[PDB]
């Protein structure tokens, strides 16, 4: 019964944590975690992770 | 790599080259900062002496874009050995730090159990590199990328040769024919989630290059994030 980090990774963009019986979602270094609490935005040019390309 | 395909311009920007007093590749590396490359304990014993070359996609050509470091101090795990290949990870600390642009970029670092839940549970990762285009070949002009399926654990070492340990991880084709090579070694194993890309691997060895029944050992990032981070401070 896939629940919190395991259903589609709690919404989260990047890390989840179950912590207590929710979700709790954090982002790599270089970005920072929306006000929803869920997204992952960019704090400068040239984040982690992407293409450089878009 | 054998096989797959040309990284199109911005695609593979996490990728370094280790350099020898030639200005050949001999290894590959992983930008994960704008100080620190990681790649191969088993790599700085290739060469005497190399720097880091970063924003090349056409060895044979000067794109501009491109820029050599100098290290200035390497970390090798202490346990590596050259024997069994186990802790094959090392990081190394620029001189001067590396300009983001354009094909020079870092991939992401992502934690140990997020990392290995997730992570490592997709399909496929992406490993690049410059290395040989076959087994018997010659080294790839171009920088070159390929998808390669994780492998089942058990699988993996039933197939191999030699022990797999707990820091090693098994990715690639049992049949097609297509692997890291020679020359790729160090380089990026990196995954993908969503639209970020997060470093998983190190191309470390394989028997041969793209051998039936045989697939390509990684070193297991997650296993050193601790170990990562106290190296770069
Ligand atoms: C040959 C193949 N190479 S290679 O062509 O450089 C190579 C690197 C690499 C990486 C990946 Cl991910 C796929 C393919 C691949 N091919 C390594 C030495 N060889 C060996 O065949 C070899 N390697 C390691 C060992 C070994 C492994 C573990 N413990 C002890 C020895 C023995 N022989
Ligand atoms: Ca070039
Ligand atoms: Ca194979």
């Amino acid at each position: 019964t896939r629940k919190l980090c395991s259903l589609d990774n709690g919404d989260c963009d990047q890390f989840c944590h179950e912590e207590q019986n929710s979700v709790v979602c954090s982002c790599a270094r270089g970005y920072t975690l929306a006000d929803n609490g869920k997204a992952c935005i960019p704090t400068g040019p040239y984040p982690c992770g992407k293409q450089t390309l878009e | 790599i054998v096989g797959g395909q040309e990284c199109k311009d911005g695609e593979c920007p996490w990728q370094a080259l280790l350099i020898n007093e030639e200005n050949e590749g001999f290894c590959g590396g992983t930008i994960l900062s704008e100080f620190y490359i990681l790649t191969a304990a088993h790599c700085l014993y290739q060469a005497k002496r190399f720097k880091v070359r970063v924003g090349d996609r056409n060895t044979e050509q000067e794109e501009g874009g491109e820029a050599v470091h100098e290290v200035e101090v390497v970390i090798k795990h202490n346990r590596f050995t050259k024997e069994t290949y186990d802790f094959d990870i090392a990081v190394l600390r620029l001189k001067t730090p590396i300009t983001f642009r354009m094909n020079v970029a870092p991939a992401c670092l992502p934690e140990r159990d997020w990392a290995e839940s997730t992570l490592m549970t997709q399909k496929t990762g992406i490993v690049s590199g410059f290395g040989r285009t076959h087994e018997k070949g010659r080294q790839s002009t171009r920088l070159k990328m390929l998808e390669v399926p994780y492998v089942d654990r058990n699988s993996c070492k039933l197939s191999s040769s030699f022990i797999i340990t707990q820091n090693m991880f098994c990715a690639g084709y049992d049949t097609k024919q297509e692997d890291a090579c020679q020359g790729d070694s160090g380089g990026p194993h990196v995954t993908r989630f969503k639209d970020t890309y997060f470093v998983t691997g190190i191309v470390s060895w394989g028997e041969g290059c793209a051998r039936k029944g045989k697939y390509g050992i990684y070193t297991k990032v997650t296993a050193f994030l601790k170990w990562i981070d106290r190296s770069m401070k």
